[PDB]
């Protein structure tokens, strides 16, 4: 079993569409209710829905927002009966100083709602954590939420869905110190799939609802294993130890009109088009640190292992040298038209990603000499004093970089 | 006609079917407990270092077709697989300082890379040839022997039938890395050890009968 | 199997109207479709063709083109659909220099793309090009792929149906330029069909449409046999090494309203109409290199030893002093009717063509004394500096003039 802490706007939508994606494979109605044609269904629905005595199922989510539109329209959806009422939390009445002091206030609530959540769960796994870091509701709420979580539940997984400002674009004017004070959060407590406008909108081109449309998808093949019990892999921590920050990629991102080209589509080919830095969906010989492929459909180990060695062979990756990839095998949906022959989705981890701090932290010292928008930030009561908070996440950041 | 009405009606194919199911998802349960013994305590979580020896109930019209040299035989492979997913799990559930880490992707890979052979090239391929073949029996006699010819065969892929003390002990050796290694949580007299057996274990597999090879890249 | 790469308008329809050829051939329908009657087929397909899950066939084509309106038109023909969209390039806004700069500016896509599809064959042989030497955009790109193919597979071999410009009629006013840099590209990693205007219109008299389809039937009558399999010649390098500049002429090159004239066509005549210098399609005592005649129909081992012998004798050919010709037999395709007995297609090396050469030379020299039309050549990086790229290559091609 698993939560979703789901932050922001961003946050928000990313888990409408997630959802969308789930019921629309495990053959859900929009109100709960279980379609006929799937009542015999052999898929695990446990780990993201529990099901009620009125035989609808409910989702193990979590709504927060400090501000009630967007979720006020997600209840005006088709799929709004579906949500829990009691979970989904919205405040009465730009900032991540404003948004930690929040959480700081709004402690007891959240907590009990996630306490109720947890207890109807016998093998909790993990929590899965849906937000963006620049604007002020998702840094620092989530940043808030982390930490108490980190404290509460230390033996609990903890997954996030971070996406990052786009930088090629000039959005949030103040989105280096929220984007550096989440990443510091991140690897103080973070367990374990970075993300950006800027290539997501990239790989879409060559409305928000497409680009979270895409986002779902991803999330969804990273946890169809989990949801579709198989051999190995039966597990998200055996999905982690197999690699441990990360990217992503997905090969069949095909519009609903670009289905006309049938192209055969073999595993090798597949797996080939999931290294290239073009289907990363993010933005020093810089080498990898770890590559899983998840491969849905029919797939002959055969075929899988000829891959594997002529790849290994025409050596189209780098590896560290100082260190000794992994490819695992679903079963798709037994619902949604398979209209791929056979398709991959990738989750690696590259020391390349390093340059999206290095830009942020060039931001960030950008403005820090300076001192540009600090006037809100002394208003609240953890920058009332003092920005030590500041200089000790810029050195950790600094001190992963040199890592890394 | 025995084996028309033997498809149902005494349903032997289905028993068949159900028998390597349930070991070799639900068996995930059970074993993540018996991580954190007793005999009846067992029982009720299966209801729900080298023992466990698991049995069935067959009806008389299958009895001639599951003997009961057979149980163990399957039972063999049972013991043997959760040792696999022991290591794998115990490496797992968990999340110079930093150097462990670096001995953690340098092990939880090898432990791993086994799994995902014996598991999807060994019992998954045969398995998907064993289903093809039962679906056309048409003998009492040749059911026994396409039965018969999975098993030996299984256990001979899976190495654990002869060359043990030459091949199946280094890969058992080294298994007891996955448990010393889980516990602490020296150090450098660990890769000393770790870079010895594993180069231990490939100029020893290197002898390769054939299929061996697929795993020998790693 | 083999890949196809086109340039320029003359090679983008030359690729159209030899996929329709190939189409009617193996009985491949206009959408990818098989037809029934040729469901048993016994036709190789591989060779030019790989079949798709949706159980099309997707041509091994490339599309290439500085302009988009003839590929645009192109896929408003009823055979649009056939072609793969993800391999064909356009551009997205008359030189040789401007082509070049292109093909350095736009490497990594086109490279890509040839990398997809190389990777789907497990014996690819080697490569085809079908591109014009004087227009800008054929000459420029076929140079700068020529190169970077050559440099990028050294073990694949590389076979060109290049055209002439017409030289009686005064088309490219900068035509020298182009032709003889191409040239010096063809002789610098060319493997291996020299192709003008001028005596293929003079054959097709005594619409663009008719003459590629006259060339594209050459093509399709060349790749036959590695088409159908047979005893002897069961590959493409086995063509190459019994020959090794070409010159090409097909007997049946009979319009539709010409077939009244049912002639009573034996090996012997055809094989004697393949020497004429009438039927050659291109326009010092001149001899030959190496002839190969490929017979379809029926046929009698014992006709062809006849006709080789009376030939011999009759000494209509002339041979190298110092140095020691070939005739394959293959079978039609079993669709395409029979209105000929038995017909031939010849591929030859002569030294006469070295004359087209000495007569470009004697266009350029022309030029070069008087500097023409350079300014738009000084504009590009690559003649920015100086033209020392044009003396080496003119003095390439006297070197081979010397040769021949």
């Amino acid at each position: 079993e698993i939560i979703t802490l789901q932050l922001g706007q961003c946050g928000n939508q990313i888990g409408f569409e997630f959802w969308k994606q789930l019921c629309a494979e495990h053959g859900i109605s929009p109100e709960g209710i279980v379609e006929e044609f799937a009542t015999e269904g052999t898929d695990r629905k446990d780990v993201f829905f529990y099901q009620a005595d009125d035989e609808h199922y409910i989702p193990r989510a979590v709504l927060l927002d400090l501000e009630p539109r967007v979720i006020h329209s997600i209840l005006n959806s088709p799929y709004a009966k579906l949500y829990n009422p009691e979970n989904i939390y919205l405040s009465e009445h730009n900032n991540w100083a404003s948004g930690f002091s929040q959480g700081e206030k709004i402690h007891e609530d959240i907590f009990d709602i996630i306490d109720r959540e947890a207890d109807g769960s016998d093998s909790l796994e993990g929590f899965v954590l849906c937000h963006s870091i620049a604007g002020g509701t998702g840094s620092g709420l989530g940043s808030y939420l982390l930490e108490r979580l980190n404290d509460r539940y230390p033996k609990k997984l903890v997954q996030t869905y971070s996406v990052f400002p786009n930088q090629d674009e000039m959005d949030v004017v103040v989105q280096p110190y929220n984007s550096l004070l989440t990443l510091k959060r991140l690897t103080q407590n973070a367990d374990c799939v970075v993300l950006d406008n800027t290539a997501l909108n990239r790989i879409a081109t060559d409305s928000f609802s497409q680009i979270n449309q895409l986002v779902s998808t991803i999330m969804s093949a990273s946890t169809t294993t989990l949801r579709y019990p198989g051999y190995m892999n039966n597990d998200l921590i055996g999905l982690i130890a197999s690699l441990i920050f990360l990217m992503t990629g997905y090969t069949p991102l095909t519009t609903d009109q670009s289905v006309a080209s049938v192209r055969k589509t073999t595993v090798l080919d597949v797996m080939r088009r999931l290294l290239q830095p073009k289907n990363v969906m993010v933005s020093t010989n810089h080498c990898y640190i770890a590559i899983l492929n998840i491969i849905q459909g029919e797939v002959d180990p055969t075929q899988v292992h000829k891959s594997l060695q002529r790849i290994r062979e025409r050596k189209l990756a780098n590896f560290i040298p100082w260190g000794p990839i992994q490819v695992a095998l679903s079963r798709k949906s037994p619902y949604l038209p398979s209209a791929h022959r056979v398709s991959g989705l990738m989750m690696a981890n590259h020391t390349s990603i390093s340059s999206l701090f290095e830009r942020t932290c060039r931001q960030y010292d950008k403005l820090r000499k300076r001192e540009a928008f600090l006037e809100q930030f002394r208003k609240e009561d953890m920058f009332k004093d003092n920005f030590d908070e500041m200089d000790t996440s810029r050195e950790i950041v600094q001190q992963l970089i040199d890592e890394y | 006609n025995l084996m028309q009405t033997l498809k149902k009606d005494y349903r032997l194919v289905e028993y068949l079917q159900a028998m390597r199911n349930f070991f070799l998802d639900t068996m995930y349960d059970f074993y993540t407990s018996i991580f954190d013994q007793n005999v009846s305590f067992l029982n009720v979580q299966l209801q729900e270092l080298d023992g466990l020896t698991l049995s069935y109930k067959v009806p008389w019209p299958v009895d001639i077709v599951i003997s009961l040299e057979c149980q163990k035989i399957y039972n063999q492979v049972f013991l043997l697989l959760l040792q696999i997913k022991w290591a794998k799990y115990s490496l797992d559930v968990l999340l110079q300082i930093h150097r462990m880490f670096l001995l953690r992707v340098k092990l939880m890979h090898f432990v791993n890379s086994l799994h995902n052979y014996i598991m999807t090239r060994i019992l998954h391929s045969t398995g998907l040839e064993f289903q093809h073949q039962v679906e056309e029996a048409k003998d009492l006699d040749q059911l026994i022997k396409i039965h018969y010819r999975y098993l030996s065969t299984i256990h001979d892929r899976c190495l654990l039938r002869e060359k043990v003390s030459f091949v199946k002990e280094a890969i058992m050796k080294v298994l007891n890395l996955a448990l010393m290694f889980a516990d602490g949580w020296s150090i450098e007299k660990m890769e000393s050890d770790f870079k010895n057996c594993h180069m231990f274990l490939v100029t020893i597999l290197n002898k390769a009968f054939p299929h061996l090879e697929s795993l020998a890249l790693s």
